[PDB]
């Protein structure tokens, strides 16, 4: 009966070590 | 202060679940650095959890370009699907450049409301089979629900 959007559950940033570490 | 530091910030916030914060972050980034990709791509992210579908499609169709095979397919097709643009977002879907779990999952979505209920339970299946989250029994849920759907017209 009910459907869920789990698409928004991956709504997420990209890995971000690169831009903390200036590379 | 620092471009490396201001990314600090933007990450903390995400982590968090403060996208509005993260935003402003991001388009402090962004001031300096206009095309960056990481950047477009978190400020798309946060622009979404908040609700902003209109904007955050704004965003990715004024960087075509810059976004290229980076072309945040999944997210431009997440918007159009929740600005019930259902027909564009299954376009973008199966232009996708690199097929995923996530374009995958929306994929399944968006078949749902297209009412093409056979290759949804599929993709359904699929992804019940292969997934590596805790969401199955919402899945499962989905997949009662799909069949429900097709029970009507028999
Ligand atoms: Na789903």
């Amino acid at each position: 009966p009910l459907f869920f959007d789990l698409a928004l559950n991956h709504v997420a940033f990209p890995p971000l070590e690169d831009k903390l570490a200036a590379a | 202060v620092s471009v490396p530091a201001l990314w600090s910030e933007v990450n903390r916030y995400g982590q968090n679940g403060d996208f509005t914060r993260a935003l402003k972050t991001v388009n402090k980034i962004l001031q300096i650095n206009k095309d960056d990709v990481t950047a477009l791509h978190c400020k798309v992210v946060c622009l979404i959890q908040n609700g902003s579908f209109k904007e955050a499609l704004n965003v990715i169709n004024t960087h075509t370009k810059v976004l290229a095979n980076n072309s945040l397919s999944f997210e431009k097709a997440y918007c159009e699907y929740r600005l019930n643009r259902i027909e564009n977002a299954l376009k973008t879907i199966e232009s996708a450049n690199q097929q995923t779990d996530k374009l995958k999952e929306l994929y399944g979505q968006v078949l749902y409301r297209l009412e093409r209920y056979d290759e949804c339970l599929a993709v359904y299946r699929d992804l019940v089979r292969n997934s590596q989250d805790d969401y199955d029994e919402e899945r499962k849920t989905n997949l009662s629900a799909v069949v429900a759907a097709q029970s009507n017209w028999e």
